[PDB]
DNA sequence: CCTGCATCCGAGAGCTGAGAACCCAACCAT
DNA sequence: ATGGTTGGGTATAATGGGAGTCGTCTCGGATGCAGG
């Protein structure tokens, strides 16, 4: 039990890098990817088809869109080229393998930002993965040539994807990222108006304090946009007996007095 | 433990404030409550009424202040005492707990008294909760008042 | 509840009682035209309005929650008639 | 439309899953949350479940009706019903295959079973915790090859899938101490501090430095970390070539000249376990290949792998390293699971077991039957296993889950649509990752979330944290919580209802009523029957139509005076049902015709109070309109308060006197006796008529005139008729207690007024003078016992007419003398006895010498403690039979004496805690004060006394507080395990029967005495005689019910040796099927007849049994100076006895062998001799040199009902059952017939267990019911075969009712996923024979007017059936 | 190899009434 | 043609979490451990 820790215990079951195995590994995988589109514009194929293929080749049979004979197919195709170009596979394969051992390494990166993101609508565990989307893209799109620290652009794209996530799926009722924002900001200069005047702020100092183009109406709507709704099951009285929906009527099918 | 308070008449809310609740957060549970915790211990005297409880799945778990009981800085109830000393009942009042009580033998409040002398060859009285007859010298302590 | 305007509850001793009564048609009748037959709740209340007879129930609503909640569990509950053949109490409303 | 007959509950497959849904919920969305629509593919898409609006589409194209079943093409919504949007559902499609949880947590799991799996083993594998083998291909672990089903965990996994590897780091400025590409021993040092530990080849990792050779000189170029070296170690450049690659083009090394080049200082090693092959040219196998050996490699073939494992080639060096590994194919979750259950052929599983089930051990048999169960009902259900495995999980239709505006305009939500939210979340998540082909750590968290988030829709809070909502502690409601228990769907919405046309109200006396009548108020009457006074007032000119009428009833202001009448014209001849909670027996619910009354009480009849348990200090009862004619027929002829008189339990009058009218008759009825007299001596009448004239003698003083015992009252007065004693009475020449001589019915009858007015009473109520004459008893005070015997002499005589009409008329006449007698409580009616000071006195006395005999040394603390004890509750005793002695020789009237007596109110022990003394009582701990309470409540107890009786007063309370749900509990069991025994046939046609004793063994002297009268009437009142019987020259036939008084005939005969037992019919003994029959059962105990086919005995046995335990078992008790409930409960559930006795398991003489340290019991056979070693403490009934019979007790306590099942035998178990809990309630004072505890011992023992399974399919140890086993028997006899050979089993009341066919009932019971998954796997049938599966498919349950005995007949009129002839003789 | 014997886990425990980052740019819907 | 809604991006460095729960009692089956 204690998926945290069984996750834990295998992340930490990898051992971390130094700055050397760092930007080996990144210019391992920079070539690899050089190679992937020098092969691509050899050969005439999509990019992302040739990637897809010489992965699921890396990974193997255990990674099942694309039947077996199709990728089998295509392995024997690349296997016609004469020389110069099979070097272009090679450093395409060892790149796909420094892209996975790169994530594996820094996924704890991912644990660390992810801790501090606790309490607001998600649980530990989908943070983690949020995070860990975002930090394959930000190995995606790292550039080691700037001498910067995988952290320094790795956290970036790794809070990015954590706090659309939060947006996106922290409501049973979806609201638009646009909207969680602005919902946000509101609540932020509602605290501070209180934290100055000592009180509860009114709508109007809330829709004062937002700028042009917000009055109490404005706030008022946003206020009652951004109510969740409540639990049919939420028990009511001290005694374990009552339900909410126990007092709530069906409006829709019609009465035996209406049908008669 | 936040309760709507009950106000059909003063007593009703007076009745209230005095509650004692065994039950709330970090308390025992309604239904798997055993007899050990509902009974009349012997340290309830003069600390918590063993009359007033609610009948039903509650008899026990919620009681009442004793009336002249007075809840201690600890958190421990403590009620009062005359000192007696060489059979003279003084008017020197000790508000005690239950482990101080426990060392005492404590006299009835109705024993009868010429002045403020105990008059009486045969007092009744408590010792750690056993009811025993004494003679004036052993009395240490007496009620206040039933 | 009054509050409400409900109606009292008849539980499970109550059942028993009707039960060793053996009052077959008053028991039905609390089952099912007095709580969640819906179409026999209306039919009875127009011929009552209309002096004829009650007439006779159907399949309480209960059952068909029942039956719903037990397909989400992914189970099949099949009602099946003397040749175990199946019968649909939904009246076609649920098949594709 | 045909009817349903059977429910098939089975194991739905994916297929069947897609077929059920009308579309996938492919985005978590609900609703649009600015126009409150629903989304597009969302969990209420109209598209997928259908419209919210009445045939109309979405997008309003259509919004008429005749647009069914075709789909708008703009919106995509069907045109039809709203309501298909609670029929209709939808499914997910899972990314990886999940397993369903109740076939994983279930113990024992059904999965884990099937793959010989353990628990633990499941656990691990499907969390992703081991992985699981398929296909080993040859793969050598630890030098042992590994096997299929083999446990692989994660690092021992990986070393077999990837190799052997370990990199070891060099500090700076240290060297190492070998080469690149050389292999190194495990042990071998590669630095002065630094030792390998594993066998391969090393390569150094980032040397520091780089020596390019010139053709010679050398030279050194410094590598820093940004750029990497190319060359290989050890090869030659060429002019103008690279050797280290950098990032700026002008910054790379590129070589001057020819020369070789080598790599030094490097950064770390990394020794690895593989084989090496240098190349010169185009390698075939590129990094991430697995290869075997004798492949192709590189040099186009000339150098060739010797071993399995992955390649890579080092460009750098140019040479291809294969790390040993190997092709392994082990799996870890749902989806490895899936693949071993797909796999398993069924009948090659089978005929392993069963070559198994031959072993000689019984464990390994037991478990080779566990397994075979669940092949078997796989095998025969057709259900696949792999079904079991999720692929597509189905979705509930919205409307069971709804989002709906509360009144002040918020959203309410089920629990299920999170579920399906987080769910739909980490699929959808799953489906991209997998998209991406992100390393298996990730896949494997994710896999083990929706494997969780699965679970928790399924079952939340089984295994782990439940799932909660943000903000909240509270568990998610999931599909199980909302299946089961006491608020789940079979218990709140399917065995019970809220129902229309009822209300409630307070309860007042009703006294003027009679007894089919009650008082309902008249707005409660008003909105009872609405839609018939809507009818009534319509056909009447009050209103036009019933629109308008119902629009004049809203209004209070607006009704009339003639709707009031309209409303009298309406309920005439109807009635309504009273029930007050709790209905703990039928007679909770009872039928009465209303009287319209004012105000807002029910008005309820006192004679019914006692069957209500009706008081009126606040009690409400509910009020129900029964609708049909068939509804009505039933109330009123069934369930009418003046058709049910007698108890359903016991036969005795429940409907009877009680409280005031018992008084009054009693203070009417009872006669003066005086002492001025006593006694005296007169030789004529005259000379005591005037020494009574002078006022020498009471008038009722016992004198004795002429040899003849009389009193100058008898001499007096004579009355020629009771006229003219009533009208002397009227006069106040007597009084109604005083005795004359009265002449009735052609007899002199010395007697008072009062007698012979109650005998009048009695004969105009029954309008019989000579039956009446018959049926009292004329020279004795009546009371509660007499008074009931009158009511069932007047029901046996008369019938339910006339003795409800002798009820009421004793009701008027008890209250109008109970009125006038002058019945009051005061102070001084506490009698306190003079004796009672003298017996405190002595008292006084003997503790004085107990306490010398203590203080002496002449006596311990224990008995000390134990004389005291014994010497206060002799002196209660004292005190209390003075008290009572006092009362009846001072004052024969007194009120407390008299309430006593009579049966009115109070008992003993309450009289003496008023009057005499209150005595011991108990600490807390149980253990008694050693000082008593010397006050009664007359004279005040002082402060210490109310606190040392506080502690027993809180401890009854405690005690009906939490024994009150004990005994519910029971009645549920009860009723689950014998609801389906109904009255089925009139005659099973059975020659078995049972044999009542008369006469019961002593444990002391061990001899025969008759036993109690009351037992005997218990257990042979109402039977049907097996065998005839000859008593006193009188023939009881066989067939013959034993009536009351054939039961006294009986008693009498007994009581001159003529007979011992009696044989009757019994459920025991009755071969019906899912019921009993007429004769097997007996008498209907309520009308004093046999019962009718179709008769509910199961319900009515098990209320009969429950009701008394609610309240009458160990109701208030008084704290004044193994058993009850628990030992009942303990003996309906075959509970194995703490305090259990020994018994003899055969045939012997006894030979106790007692040493000082030990003590053994031997029984002596002529065949063998067995020992039982007891403990010297043990208490024998037995004696050296005695018989004892098998199953026979040599030791007190309570019997293991299986160990004398397996000693005796089923009948022996059968009657210790019946007469141990007859024990229970005897000692309670509770009348109750042998028959229900009869039909419950029955359900008990229902099982047989195989012990050889002879020529049929059976298995070795299967439990199953006696019925089909003999069948199976009986049809083996007819075919030619060996029999099945089996043994009688014993079950207690829940493992009896979870053990039933019906899986309805069951799952409605108790133990809700067991039963439902195991009804499943098998495919089970329920064919609705009981009353709770019919109950829950809302039918007509077949008992009562539902019975297929009685529910076709027909009625027709003379003139309609001689026409239908007519056309038949056509 | 069999057996008995503590040990652990799961499932019960009356009825009715009421009570917490920000910004910028492209893109479908209506 | 307009808002409302959705996708993409930020570059010093950061690298394994945190609340919680200890006052029920029995009973029945599944099970691992001890002995012979
Ligand atoms: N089947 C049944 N019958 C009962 C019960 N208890 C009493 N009777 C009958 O009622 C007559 C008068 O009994 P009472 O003289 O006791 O009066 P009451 O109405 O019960 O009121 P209270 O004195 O309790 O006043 P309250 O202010 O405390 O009421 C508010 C609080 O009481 C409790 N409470 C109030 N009402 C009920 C109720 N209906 N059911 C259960 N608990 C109730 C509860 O806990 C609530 O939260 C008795 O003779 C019996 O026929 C019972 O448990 N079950
Ligand atoms: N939880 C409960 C409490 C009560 N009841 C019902 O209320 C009645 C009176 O209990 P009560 O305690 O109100 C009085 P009673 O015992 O008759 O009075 P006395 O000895 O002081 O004269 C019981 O007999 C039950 O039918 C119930 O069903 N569930
Ligand atoms: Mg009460
Ligand atoms: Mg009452
Ligand atoms: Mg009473
Ligand atoms: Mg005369
Ligand atoms: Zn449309
Ligand atoms: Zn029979």
């Amino acid at each position: 039990s204690d998926p945290v820790r069984q996750y834990l215990h295998e992340i930490g079951q990898v051992p971390l890098l130094t700055l050397e195995e760092e930007v080996e590994l990144a210019r391992k995988v920079e070539e690899g990817m050089e190679a992937i589109k020098k092969l691509s514009e050899i050969t005439g194929l999509d990019p992302d088809l040739i990637r897809e293929v010489v992965r699921a080749k890396i990974l193997g049979s255990a990674r099942v869109t694309l039947d077996p004979k199709t990728v089998e197919e295509i392995d024997q195709k690349l296997k016609s080229l004469p020389k110069e170009h099979k070097r272009y596979l090679h450093i395409a394969r060892e790149g796909e393998a420094a892209r996975q051992h790169l994530i594996e390494a820094n996924l704890r990166l991912v644990v660390s930002i992810a801790k501090k993101y606790t309490g607001r609508g998600l649980s530990f565990l989908d943070l983690i993965q949020e995070g860990n989307q975002g930090l394959i893209r930000a190995v995606e799109k790292f550039e080691y040539k700037r001498r910067f620290k995988f952290s320094t652009y790795a956290t970036w794209w790794i809070r990015q994807a954590i706090n659309r996530a939060i947006a996106d799926q922290a409501r049973t009722i979806r609201i638009p990222v646009h909207m969680v924002e602005t919902i946000n900001k509101l609540s932020r200069t509602a605290r501070q108006l209180q934290q100055e005047l000592g009180r509860e702020p009114t709508y109007e100092e809330i829709a004062e304090a937002m700028g042009p183009g917000w009055d109490a109406k404005r706030v008022e709507e946003t206020l009652k946009i951004a109510q969740e709704p409540v639990s049919l099951e939420t028990p009511i009285g001290d005694e374990k007996d009552s339900f909410y929906g126990d007092f709530i009527p069906d409006e829709h099918l019609p009465s035996p007095v209406d049908a008669a | 433990l936040s309760q709507f308070k009950d106000e059909t008449n003063p007593l009703s809310s007076l009745r209230h404030k005095r509650r004692i609740s065994a039950l709330g957060p970090g308390g025992l549970t309604r239904e798997r409550a055993g007899f050990d915790v509902r009974d009349v211990h012997r340290t309830h005297y003069g600390r918590i009424c063993p009359v007033e409880t609610p009948e039903g799945a509650n008899i026990g778990l919620i009681t009442s202040l004793a009336a002249y009981a007075r809840v201690d800085e600890l958190g421990f109830i403590r009620t009062p005492y005359r000192r007696v000393v060489g059979g003279v009942v003084t008017d020197e009042v000790v508000y005690m707990t239950a482990t101080e009580e426990d060392r005492y033998t404590i006299a009835q409040a109705n024993t009868p008294l010429e002045g403020n002398r105990i008059a009486a060859e045969r007092v009744v009285a408590r010792r750690k909760g056993e009811p025993v007859i004494v003679s004036p010298e052993e009395v240490e302590f007496m009620d206040v008042s039933p | 509840g009054k509050a409400q305007f409900g109606g009292q509850r008849f539980g499970e001793m109550e059942v028993w009682a009707l039960e060793a009564y053996g009052a077959a048609h008053t028991l039905q009748e609390m089952l099912t035209l007095k709580s969640d037959d819906i179409e026999g709740r209306n039919a009875a209340y127009e011929a009552i309005i209309k002096g004829e007879d009650v007439p006779e129930p159907s399949v309480p609503e209960s059952f068909r929650v029942l039956v719903k909640e037990l397909q989400a569990l992914a189970l099949d509950v099949q009602t099946l008639d003397e040749k175990d053949n199946p019968v649909d109490i939904f009246e076609g409303l649920a098949s594709k | 439309k045909k009817e349903v007959r059977k429910v098939r509950i089975a194991l739905a497959s994916p297929e069947k899953i897609r077929s059920w849904s009308y579309g996938e919920v492919e985005k978590p969305e609900t609703i649009n949350y600015r126009t409150l629509k629903p989304e597009r593919d969302g969990l209420f898409d109209e598209r997928i479940f259908g419209p919210i609006k009445d045939y109309e589409c979405a997008c309003g194209k259509y919004k008429r009706q005749r647009f069914e079943g075709k789909v708008c093409e703009r919106c995509g919504v069907e045109v039809t019903k709203s309501i298909v949007r609670r029929y209709r559902m939808g499914h997910i499609e899972l990314a990886t295959p999940a397993a369903h949880i109740w076939f994983v947590k279930d113990v024992p799991s059904k999965i884990g079973t099937l793959l010989d799996l353990s628990a633990t083993e499941l656990e691990q594998v499907l969390y992703f915790s081991k992985y699981i083998v398929l296909d080993p291909k040859g793969a050598i672990l630890n030098g042992v090859p590994v096997e299929k089903r083999q446990l692989l965990t994660d690092e021992e996994y990986r070393e077999l899938r990837y190799g052997k590897q370990e990199t070891y780091p060099l500090p700076p400025g240290v060297d190492a101490l070998v080469k690149d590409g050389e292999e190194v021993v495990k042990g071998q040092e590669l630095a002065p501090g630094v030792v390998s530990r594993l066998d391969g080849v090393a390569l150094y990792r980032f040397p520091r430095r780089v020596r390019v050779e010139y053709v010679t000189e050398p030279k050194d170029y410094r590598v820093q970390p940004h750029m990497n070296v190319v060359v290989p170690e050890g090869a030659r450049v060429e002019a103008g070539d690279k050797i280290v690659a950098a990032i700026d083009p002008e910054e790379e090394v590129i070589a001057e000249a020819e020369g070789v080049v080598h790599l030094h200082e490097p950064a770390s090693i990394l020794v690895v376990k593989a084989r090496v092959y240098p190349f010169e040219d185009d390698v075939e196998v590129s990094t991430g290949d697995r290869v075997a050996p004798g492949d192709v490699l590189a040099d186009g073939g000339k150098v060739k792998s010797d071993v399995y494992g992955r390649v890579e080639v080092d460009l750098v060096r140019n040479v291809v390293r294969v790390v040993e590994s190997y092709d392994i194919d082990a799996r870890m979750g749902a989806e490895a699971i899936q693949q071993l259950l797909k796999e398993l052929d069924l009948e090659a599983l089978e005929k392993e077991l069963l070559e198994e089930m031959k072993h000689p051990s019984r464990a390994r048999r037991a478990k080779a039957r566990k397994r075979l169960e669940v092949v078997r009902a796989f095998l025969d259900s057709g259900n696949r296993p792999e079904w079991m495995i999720l692929e597509a999980v189905p979705v509930l239709p919205p409307d069971l889950r709804p989002m709906v505006q509360v009144d002040g305009g918020r959203f309410a939500t089920s629990d299920l649509n999170d579920l399906y939210r987080r769910l739909i979340n980490r699929n959808n998540r799953l489906k991209k990752l997998l998209a991406q082909g992100a390393p298996e750590i990730i896949i494997r968290n994710e896999k083990r979330m929706l494997q969780e988030a699965v679970d928790a829709l399924l079952d939340n809070g089984r295994r782990g944290a439940p799932v909660t909502n943000p903000g909240s502690d509270r568990p998610l409601r999931s599909l199980t919580d909302i299946l089961s228990g006491k608020q789940g769907r079979f218990r709140q919405n399917l065995l019970g209802k809220r129902v229309d046309y009822s209300g409630r109200s307070v309860i007042v006396v009703g006294p003027q009523l009679k007894l089919h009548q009650c008082g309902l108020p008249k707005r409660m009457a008003l909105e009872l029957f609405k839609p018939f006074l809507l009818k009534k007032m319509e056909e009447k000119g009050i209103a036009p139509n019933v629109k308008a009428a119902r629009r004049m009833l809203e209004r209070q202001r607006d009704i009339k005076d003639e709707v009031w009448d309209a409303l009298e014209e309406v309920i005439h001849g109807k009635v309504v049902l009273l029930n007050r909670a709790p209905t703990l027996h039928r007679l909770g619910i009872q039928a009465f015709q209303p009287v319209l009354v004012e105000g807002q009480s029910i008005q309820l009849h006192p004679l019914v109070c006692e069957a209500f348990n009706a008081d009126f200090d606040g009690d409400q009862m509910a009020v129900h309109v029964p609708l049909s004619s068939f509804a009505q027929a039933e109330a009123r002829i069934q369930m009418l308060s003046a058709h049910n008189l007698l108890s359903p339990a016991s036969g005795e009058p429940l409907a009877k006197p009680s409280r005031d009218i018992i008084l009054g008759l009693y203070y009417i009825t009872q006669v003066r006796k005086e002492k001025k007299g006593a006694g005296l001596e007169f030789a004529t009448p005259e000379e005591a008529l005037a020494a009574h004239e002078r006022g020498e003698v009471a008038l009722n003083a016992p004198i004795k005139v002429a040899g003849r015992e009389t009193s100058v009252g008898r001499l007096k007065y004579v009355f020629a008729n009771p006229d003219e004693a009533l009208l002397a009475v009227a006069h106040g020449i007597v009084d109604l207690q005083d005795v004359v001589t009265v002449r009735y019915m052609g007899k002199r009858l010395e007697t008072s007024p009062g007698r012979i007015l109650f005998a009048r009473i009695v004969a105009e109520a029954v309008e019989d003078e000579k039956v009446a004459w018959e049926l009292i008893q004329l020279d004795v005070p009546q009371e509660k016992n007499s008074l009931k015997d009158l009511v069932y002499q007047a029901f046996l005589r008369l019938g339910m007419e006339k003795t409800a009409r002798l009820l009421d008329a004793l009701k008027y006449y008890g209250f109008t003398f109970s009125t006038t007698s002058g019945i009051t409580i005061g102070i001084d009616d506490a009698v306190i006895p003079e004796e009672k000071k003298q017996y405190l006195e002595e008292a006084d006395r003997k503790l004085l010498q107990i306490e010398q005999a203590y203080e002496m040394g002449f006596l311990t603390d224990r008995e000390r403690y134990d004389q005291i004890l014994q010497l206060w509750t002799e002196t209660t005793e004292k005190v209390t039979q003075a008290v009572f002695k006092n009362f009846e020789e001072n004052y024969p009237f007194n009120p407390l004496y008299v309430m006593a007596q009579s049966g009115a109110r109070g008992n003993p022990q309450q009289i003496r805690q008023l009057c005499g003394l209150r005595g011991l009582m108990q600490k807390p701990s149980g253990e008694t004060f050693e000082v008593p309470v010397r006050s009664s409540f007359r004279e005040g107890l002082t402060v210490l006394e109310y606190f040392i009786s506080s502690h027993g007063a809180r401890k009854g309370g405690a005690d009906t507080a939490l024994r009150t749900a004990d005994s519910g509990y029971l009645t549920r069991k009860l009723v689950d395990v014998t609801h389906e025994i109904v009255v089925r046939e009139a005659d099973c046609g059975t020659t078995n029967y049972i044999s009542v004793p008369l006469f019961q063994p002593d444990e002391v002297t061990r001899s025969l005495r008759l036993r109690k009268r009351a037992d005997i009437e218990a257990g042979l009142y109402g039977r049907v005689l097996a065998r005839e019987v000859e008593v006193l020259g009188v023939r009881l036939e066989e067939g013959r019910y034993l009536s009351m008084d054939d039961v006294h005939l009986l008693i009498k005969a007994a009581e001159a040796g003529e007979i011992q037992e009696v044989p009757v019919r019994s459920p025991l003994t009755c071969q019906t099927r899912y019921g009993v029959c007429q004769k097997c059962y007996g008498y209907d105990l309520s009308m004093a007849r046999p019962v009718s086919i179709g008769e509910a005995v199961g319900i009515v046995a098990a209320q009969s049994i429950g009701e008394p335990g609610t309240q009458l078992t160990m109701r208030t008790f008084h704290t004044g100076g193994t058993q009850g409930l628990p030992r009942v409960i303990e003996l309906f559930e075959a509970r194995r006895p703490k305090a259990k006795a020994v018994i003899s398991e055969i045939d012997g003489v006894v030979r106790i062998e007692e040493t000082e340290e030990k003590l053994s019991v031997f029984v002596e056979s002529e065949g063998f001799s067995k020992e039982y070693k007891l403990p010297k403490e043990a208490r024998l009934l037995v004696k050296d040199g005695d018989y004892v019979e098998a199953g026979q007790p040599l030791t007190r306590g309570a019997i293991d009902p299986h160990q004398l099942l397996e000693a005796k035998g089923p009948e022996a178990v059968e009657r210790y059952l019946v007469e141990e809990i007859q024990k229970v309630y005897r000692a309670q004072g509770v009348k109750l017939h042998d028959k229900h505890i009869e039909i419950v011992v029955r359900q008990m023992m229902k099982y047989v267990e195989v012990t050889d399974p002879g020529d049929s399919r059976l298995l070795e140890g299967q439990v199953l019911e006696k019925w089909d086993v003999e069948a199976l028997n009986e049809r083996l006899i007819a075919e030619g075969k060996t029999p099945v050979a089996w043994k009688p089993l014993l079950m207690g009341v829940t493992k009896s009712a979870l053990s039933t066919k019906s899986w309805l009932s069951a799952a409605s019971f108790q133990n809700t996923t067991h039963v439902l998954t195991e009804a499943a796997i098998a495919g089970k049938k329920d064919e609705l024979i009981g009353l709770k599966e019919n109950v829950i498919l809302g039918r007509l349950i077949p008992a009562g007017t539902g019975s297929d005995f009685v529910r076709f007949t027909q009625v027709v009129d003379q003139k309609t059936l001689k026409a239908i002839e007519e056309a038949r003789k056509e």
